[PDB]
């Protein structure tokens, strides 16, 4: 595989799969959620359902594509796929829908509809969906007072404020050419991109985003949103990770995987290689976890989510977790190193190397606008094959190590204690 | 008194009562204890206290 890059104030960066039977190609804007001041929170929400309106697909599904779009912290995309014969259709659809005109989608009754529309989801959102809400608080304390804590799906008391105007200035000030990556990722060559992007104009806009006064700093906290009227207790927990661009990404990434991920009710996730499920199995202590490390452009996290039921033992499941993670600047061995090197391998040549191209298309369109040039995955090997145990207990004790936290838990968490039980258990007094 | 006045007696039994006594005051404490765990303190409000609890 390979994966080129050329500008002429956009860029066009492909990865030509010619064994693969589709082939997206869309753009992908660098800026994000994190580029909302609080008041017009959820306007890149709202561009990604009226790129998705009712309208437009039907325009779009007259030709035979499909569309997509994919809102995070720091980029947006909006990706449209079709057969490997109608990348022309998909190019002159995609400037007929940003670049040639928007009054067509922003018109009256489209825009009410679709402000609508989202209200309904971010409500659906709120009241039902618990992990991801968990881990929205967590960013939404974690990095409190800074553009990065702000939800990608908005705030209902935001998003009902909204009119066509802040729609229109974002999208003057955000949906610009050096801010945006076309990307075909798929059955396409680059060449051929290229001589059609040349072929047509497609100039988006003049240029230059408006850059954020603050920086994203991390800050210990936490939120507790108990309802009692819950039948589990939904608890994230994370420290400050490592942001991309970092030399301990990977050692980062590799930290998570150490202690992995986890489901009680199947069988092959019971016998996996961690030391702490020898803890956490004896009296059920938690139904599933999931250790992240999450990378963002300016800062980043690393901690666990987790969901359980029994509610009155919560203390001991964060208890024996942040022992384990005591246990890296410690004492991690060789084998648990080794086994999360080949199991980060596997992961992660199943999250760049999978079959869709619209994965693909927002992963390469978020790294070539971050750091320039896609890292191929065979470098990408080669350091992880370069990550030692002193490479861990180094990071471990940098990032780890008696550092602070951010909690955010929902749901019966009576029986989570307060905040410094759980601050003073990230160091061990053992050593 | 032992006696017909304050005398040996009583102050050898007063000191012999006198380093027993506060054992009884050390179990007498312990119960004292399980008394109060089995409900809790109060608080200086006279309303319940079972909502905000902090170890
Ligand atoms: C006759 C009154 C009384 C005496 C005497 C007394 N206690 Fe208490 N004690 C209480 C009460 C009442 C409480 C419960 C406080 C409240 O109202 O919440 C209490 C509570 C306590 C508590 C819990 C902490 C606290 O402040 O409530 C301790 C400890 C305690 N007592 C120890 C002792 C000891 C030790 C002694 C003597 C050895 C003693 N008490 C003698 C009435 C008494």
């Amino acid at each position: 595989a390979e994966v080129t890059q050329l500008s002429n104030g956009i860029v066009v960066a492909t990865e030509h799969n010619p064994s693969a039977h589709t082939a997206s190609v869309g753009v992908v804007f660098g800026s994000g959620a994190a580029n909302e001041n609080p008041y017009n929170n959820g306007v890149s929400n709202l561009w990604k359902n009226i790129f998705l309106s009712k309208e437009n697909s039907a325009v779009a599904a007259k030709e035979g594509l499909a569309l997509s779009s994919n809102i995070s912290r720091d980029f947006q995309s909006y990706i449209v796929s079709s057969l490997p014969g109608s990348t022309d259709k998909s190019l002159d659809f995609l400037n007929q829908s940003f670049i040639q005109q928007k009054a067509n989608l922003l018109s009256s009754s489209n825009f009410e509809a679709t402000k609508k529309s989202v209200l309904k989801q971010v409500q659906d959102f709120e009241e039902n969906d618990h992990p991801n809400r968990v881990l929205e608080h967590l960013h939404s304390t974690a990095f409190q007072n800074t553009p990065l804590s702000l939800p990608t799906r908005g705030t209902l008391e935001s998003l009902e404020n909204l009119v066509v105007a802040d729609l229109e200035s974002f999208a003057n000030n955000h949906f610009l050419n050096s801010n945006a990556v076309v990307v075909g990722t798929g059955n396409i060559k680059h060449e051929d991109l290229v001589n059609s992007i040349e072929s047509k104009n497609l100039s988006l806009q003049t240029g230059t985003k408006p850059v954020l006064k603050k920086k994203a700093a991390f800050l210990g906290s936490e939120v507790r949103l108990r309802d009692d009227t819950l039948p589990k207790a939904w608890i994230s927990l994370a420290v400050e990770g490592e942001p991309v661009n970092s030399p301990n990404y990977f050692v980062a990434k590799l930290a998570a995987q150490i202690f992995g991920s986890y489901n009680a009710f199947e069988p092959a996730s019971r016998l996996q290689g961690i030391k702490l499920l020898d803890n956490i199995q004896e009296y059920q202590l938690c139904d599933n976890f999931n250790h992240f490390s999450l990378s963002y452009k300016d800062s980043g996290l690393w901690g666990f989510s987790t969901a359980t039921r029994n509610v009155t033992m919560i203390d001991d499941l964060i208890h024996f977790t942040l022992k384990q993670w005591n246990r890296l600047t410690i004492s991690v061995t060789d084998t648990e190193v080794e086994r999360a090197k080949s199991l980060l391998k596997l992961q992660l040549g199943q999250l760049y190397e999978s079959g869709n191209p619209v994965n693909d298309a927002n992963l390469l369109g978020a790294e070539v606008l971050i750091k320039g040039s896609k890292l191929s995955l065979g470098e990408a090997f080669k350091k992880i094959d370069a990550i030692t145990v002193k490479d861990v207990k180094a990071w471990a004790g940098k990032r780890l190590w008696d550092q602070d936290i951010a909690i955010a838990g929902t749901g019966q968490i009576e029986g989570l204690l307060d905040y410094m039980r759980i601050r003073s258990d990230m160091s061990m007094m053992r050593w | 008194w032992g006696g017909f006045s304050v005398s040996n007696p009583t102050i050898q039994r007063f000191f012999a009562l006198h380093y027993l006594v506060p054992f009884i005051i050390a179990a007498m404490v312990i119960m004292h204890l399980m008394a109060l765990h089995i409900h809790g303190s109060s608080n200086p409000l006279g309303i319940t206290g079972n909502l905000d609890r902090i170890p």
